[PDB]
């Protein structure tokens, strides 16, 4: 049926948009999880450098 | 004609199955990415 | 008595549309509950199929699979296009004279 083929083009439109949305949501996932690895890496580094600074100041004053 | 609704809605539903397994691959691979990040 | 009245009316209504339902079900081997196209059934009179085929030409033109197979007491004109456009076409065919 011709209108069945039009239903098929609607279904293929949904397949096109669904693979677009699938890559969009997976892209947001990989993005935000990498940038939270980023900024968290940095927080760890400044904390452990500050802790070694505490070692510096306190041992020299003692 | 009605046989055509059988014989071509079957491949519409095949396309539904392809889209669903494609969504499954996107979901599981994205979570594998996040797991590699946290490791 | 209630069981007799109910079974008699049930056997009457079964014999009224037995072979028509079976032939329409044999014609329904390609859209039974398919969620894309309705099935306008019309067990109608003799082959005035062009009078409703004018409304079918008003419907999906290279589409709306519509034929009347057998059970010659009434031509079981089965039409199938869509859901909503088929509802509009069923309204137009009932304006031309049709019944589900």
């Amino acid at each position: 049926s011709k209108l069945e083929a039009i239903l098929s083009q609607e279904v293929e439109a949904e397949i096109q948009a669904l693979l677009q949305e699938a890559e969009a949501k997976a892209e947001a996932v990989k993005r935000e999880a990498e940038e939270k690895a980023k900024a968290l890496l940095q927080a760890r580094e400044r904390a452990l450098e500050a802790q070694y600074r505490a070692a510096l100041r306190r041992a020299e004053s003692a | 004609l009605i046989k055509s609704l059988a014989e071509k809605e079957k491949q519409l539903l095949e396309r539904l199955e392809a889209a669903k397994k494609e969504a499954e691959e996107r979901v599981k691979r994205a979570e594998a990415e996040a797991k590699a990040l946290l490791e | 008595t209630r069981q007799k009245q109910e079974l008699e009316e049930e056997l009457a209504l079964a014999q009224a549309y037995l072979e028509p339902l079976e032939r329409l079900a044999a014609l329904a081997h390609g859209l039974d509950k398919s969620p894309f196209l309705r099935v306008i059934p019309f067990l109608l009179t003799e082959k005035e199929l062009p009078l409703v085929e004018e409304a079918l030409r008003k419907a999906l033109e290279d589409r709306y699979l519509l034929a009347h197979e057998a059970y010659a007491g009434g031509v079981a004109a089965l039409v199938v296009v869509h859901r909503k456009e088929v509802d509009q076409a069923k309204a137009a065919l009932s304006r031309a004279g049709v019944a589900e």
